[PDB]
RNA sequence: AAUAGAUCCGUAACUUCGGGAAAAGGAUUGGCUCUGAGGACAUUAAUGUUAACUCAGAACUGAAACGGACAAGGGGA
RNA sequence: AACCUGGUUGAUCUUGCCAGUAGUCAUAUGCUUGUCUCAAAGAUUAAGCCAUGCAAGUGAAAGUAUAUAUAUAUAUAUGUAGAAACUGCGAACGGCUCAUUAAAACAGUUAUAGUCUACUUGACAUUUAUAAGGAUAACUACGGAAAAGCUGUAGCUAAUACUUGCAUUAUCCUUUUGGAUAAGUAUUUGUUAGAAGGAAUUAUAACAAAGAAGUAACACGUAAAGUGUGUAUCAAUCGAGUUUCUGACCUAUCAGCUUUUGAUGUUAGGGUAUUGGCCUAACAUGGCUAUGACGGGUAACGGGGAAUUAGAGUUCGAUUCCGGAGAGGGAGCCUGA
RNA sequence: UUCAAAGAAUCAUUCUUUUUAAAAUCCGAUUUUGUUACUUUGAGUAAAUUAGAGUGUUCAAAGCAAACAGUUAAAGCAUUGUGUUUGAAUACUAUAGCAUGGAAUAACAAAAUUGAACAAGCU
RNA sequence: AAAAACCGUAAAUCCUAUCUUUUAAAGGAAGGAGAAGUCGUAACAAGGUUUCCGUAGGUGAACCUGCGGAAGGAUCAU
């Protein structure tokens, strides 16, 4: 009920039997959430529980969509200055992040990402907090600062 | 052969240049199969060499539960989480199934504790009812391709019910 | 092919190197050593511009092969040797120490020194490495593995260094009476005793030190060197003393004599 | 004489926008070991009686060749 | 130096452009040229073709030395040298050109806790010995063609070319001191514990299995014990590959593009020095887009930089240096870090 | 959506300093109290080139040197002689990134189809 | 060691489909310029029929006509 592809999952560098599921930390002035604490799910690159590390640079950004499995689309909205003009210009692009499945993320809300190693050839983020946020309309044309 | 000709995320292509560098390489596979202990040499960059196994028949074999590990030798493959011609051709990878040896664990049973460190802990009828068999299952964790030999562990408990019951609802 | 460079141009030459625009156009490219290319100077330019001895690479190359040149009381013959940050070099014949310190103009530039003063040298370990067997390691800004140091020495601490013996004597800790000094920064060459650290979440530590004229500056963490106590500098300082002399009244000093 | 059935793919000029069109042009079908999937009948989310021909990929195979006979457009400017 | 003048009219004031003006390290060219300093120079087009000659070799204490020559007391011991050749390193540096190149290269800023790293430096290692075995050049002797920076057999020798192989240490108990216990480095697999960093499945320690490549069968001679060469490992060195975040010219008479031929992602596995659809199998239908995707063009290598500037800005940047590319066009490969 | 008041110094002004609700922290007093843009300072900010320092290549284009007494010696210093002083700095190396002071201006959330804080008791 | 088969990288050539750049091209229809040429009066004055727009038709040509508009009109006005 926990594994339903053609393989198995083990969940590797969690001892199974001494002792005296595994969880890490990841610093960045971060706490794991209960979540990845006493969940059943297993993901190989997870920042909690996978063998990913996080390492590089830390964004804030807006998801885009969640039907995708396992992974998020996350838009970062910024004004680029155009020195000609000495105007601010509405500019953006939107980088894919694996997503844990230990957290709920809906389409509307602000997810803090940081860097990995390279997961995918263009999936190289991880979420580490969901920011409860709902919005109306199509969550392409809100623009927000972050 | 690693990393360009390949579309961009946007679906566009991107057409070549930077004609193709030596240190992206990218041998031809090997396939490791059943037959003597024979194996050859690759010569990575930086003068490493690489114990590439082109046909493997015997290698260590570790049991979790005890903690332990010992040489034998495989006689089947059985299953794989890739393909499936992989394995119907007698194939060895890093999370394959095969079929080990029970005679020398029985061995050191006996020798150890017994009967027919951290003992005492009550192993399992299932495996015990393989063992009897004389024909238990494992599954090899080694990476024959790189390593060049074929390092398995023996396969247990819960991890050994669904390998089971996707083999045999079943046919 | 694309291997490893083996030129260096003359205009490409680090700065405090002081390679001229028509004296030719390639850089004498130190050899790999103990330290960096960027921030440590070759025995080249060290015997041919710095101390004015020779006159041409030839003759340059004519000295050296004579063990009449030591560093650490070592002998080297290795013509594009690196000489480090700070050392214990040694000409023979001639009785004389020369170490090679900042200036306040921040540059290299050879620092008479005693026979006394030159047996004694510092080292600065970068990362603490413990292999087999539980025992300890530290690799120095020198290029220099020394195992077994003391428990107390950690990655920030500095170590007395016998070269003779090859052995650590006395720790130094970086207190806020730790006195240091630039080796890296924007403000390379101003010695200093730091105010304070302010840490900083997972990038470089930028602190700020405290000068003797009171001014108070900031550098990170990776180019301070600890050279001493709150008593005094350990290694004789040149003749600017490390304090940074301001570029608005170094004019009107020039201006008198 | 040349294919010509069927399935899948692909189909230009021109046009009265309906067509052109089976345009043109490709691939498969052979032989077998296979496998899998898509209705009516009953019990307090599940397990029993009973009636399709449509697809799919791995094999190997057989004299690198197959709508095997019959039957069945030559196309284009 | 934040500048204007002539031209529409019978005459006037405007808009408006043309012409005038000066700069160009921006090229060509006409006329002329007494000096000196300083010095661009086949980029524009044909990254078209090349006759010819050169452009990568190397031995000063230290690999091999009966080709040979010479000097010390007497066939005697040393030498000083040494053609050729074996061996080692380099030749992957440098120099040139800018075809290609439009999120590519580059630049700034990150990581590599996802990797490799020659020479050098510092530390340091594990499972016949008064010194072991072959394999061969140059060379002698016969030639071939017109020839290659061409070559066959017969015979020989070496070396730091190739190949075998000569202890010992640590820990526990009386407690300086006697016994006993044990012996694999990287690397790989399974089970535990676990000074720092920001986060380790870290360093490392223990158990059970494998496990290469070594720890000198080598050469020179400095204190009134030394060095070169070579070897297992760790760190820096000289770097390189991947890599985050940001930045680009014109074009909509390019609006929907990618996806069976990997397109977007998961799993599993191969492959790489390492992560990764880099590749393969199964699975899912995803991914980018008027904030301009996907296309097209550039007489586009990119950057700091150049001209011009009161400030704005405009144009250029093949070309001193940095990064990328290529060696008539693709593609493949050994060697070697 | 937090106003304002009081005190030292140049010329008649200007300039500086101190506090004035509420929540945790120190036994009458010791002290932090949204995000971002923006804005202030810094650290990495290759060299050449750019402006610029100092320096009389005959001046200059230059270049990064040179100067100082010395018909031949004086001092400095070393317990006989040994030259000395020096210079090659500075700003820039985006607009993107790191840290950082920040009252204003801007946006974002929290704000009652009910949401709180405190106190007592229960698990 | 020659040699063969297999996946794999893949030069080079050919089929179809598409994109890009010149031109041969018989000929056609234009435009612009030069030029005392021919015919007509179209507009400029109420240009002798006020001028102009859109549309439609006719005409050798400028032009003519109808429909509905505008004054940039020849009327700012019982």
């Amino acid at each position: 009920d926990v594994q339903h592809e053609r393989a198995y999952q083990k969940q590797e560098g969690a001892s199974f039997f001494n002792s005296k599921r595994y969880w890490k930390k990841v610093g960045l002035g971060f706490a794991t959430p209960k979540e990845a604490k006493e969940g059943v799910y297993v993901d190989k690159k997870c920042p909690f529980t996978g063998n990913v590390s996080i390492r590089g640079r830390i964004l804030k950004g807006m998801v885009i969509s969640n039907k995708m499995k396992r992974t998020i689309i996350i838009r970062r909205n910024y004004l680029h200055y155009v020195k000609k003009y000495n105007r601010f210009e509405k500019r953006h692009k939107n980088i894919p992040c694996h997503c844990s499945p230990c957290f709920d993320v809906k389409e509307g809300d602000i997810v803090t990402v940081g860097q990995c190693r390279p997961l995918s050839k263009t999936v190289r983020f991880n979420v580490l907090h969901v920011e409860k946020h709902q919005i109306f309309g199509s969550a392409r044309k809100q623009f927000v600062l972050f | 052969r690693d990393g360009r000709h390949k579309l961009r995320l946007t679906g566009g292509k991107k057409k070549i240049h930077k004609k193709k560098r030596k240190y992206e390489l990218g041998r031809p596979p090997s396939n490791t199969k059943l037959g003597s202990r024979q194996v050859h040499v690759v010569r990575g960059r930086g003068r490493n060499y690489k114990y590439r196994a082109i046909k493997l028949d015997s290698g260590s074999f570790s049991w979790p539960t005890f903690g332990i590990s010992k040489n034998t030798r495989i006689i089947d493959v059985v299953y794989n989480a890739s393909n499936n011609e992989l394995v119907r051709t007698k194939t060895l990878v890093k999370n394959c199934i095969v079929v080990i040896d029970s005679h020398p664990f029985t061995t050191w049973y006996e020798n150890t504790f017994g009967t027919t460190i951290g003992k005492s802990k009550n192993i399992d009828p299932l495996l015990l009812e393989q063992f009897k068999q004389g024909r238990v299952l494992a599954c090899i964790s080694s990476r024959p391709g790189q390593c060049g030999k074929a390092d398995g562990y023996i396969i247990e408990g819960d991890e050994l019910l669904f390998y089971k019951r996707k083999m045999d609802k079943r046919n | 092919g694309k291997g490893i460079k083996k030129h260096l141009k003359r205009v490409n030459a680090p700065s405090h190197w002081m390679l001229n625009k028509m004296g030719g156009q390639y850089a004498p490219k130190t050899s790999s050593g103990p330290h960096k290319l960027l921030e440590s100077i070759p025995l080249v330019i060290l015997l041919r511009n710095r101390l004015k001895y020779a006159l041409t690479f030839d003759e340059v190359k004519m000295i050296l092969i004579q063990k009449i040149v030591k560093v650490d009381n070592k002998v080297r013959t290795d013509c594009t040797f690196p000489v480090g940050l700070m050392d214990v070099i040694h000409i023979t014949k001639s009785n004389e120490y020369f170490r090679l310190l900042y200036d306040i103009k921040g540059r290299f530039v050879p620092h008479r020194i005693t026979n006394e003063e030159s047996k004694y040298k510092l080292c600065k370990v970068k990362k603490i490495l413990l292999r087999k067997g539980r025992l300890s390691i530290a690799v120095t800004h020198d290029g220099r593995s020394i195992p077994y140091i003391h428990p107390d020495v950690k990655v920030n601490d500095t170590v007395r260094l016998d070269l003779e013996t090859g052995k650590v004597l006395e720790h130094l800790k970086f207190q806020v009476g730790s006195l240091v000094m630039v080796t890296a920064g924007h403000s390379v060459g101003r010695v200093g005793v730091i105010s304070s650290i302010d840490k900083n979440m997972g990038t470089y530590d930028i602190i700020h030190v405290k000068d003797s004229r009171n001014k108070v500056f900031a550098t990170r963490l990776s180019n301070v060197f600890v050279i001493g106590d709150n008593t005094k500098p350990y290694i004789s300082l040149p003749r600017e003393k490390g304090i940074k002399l301001d570029i608005i009244e170094e004019r009107r000093n020039r201006l008198k004599a």
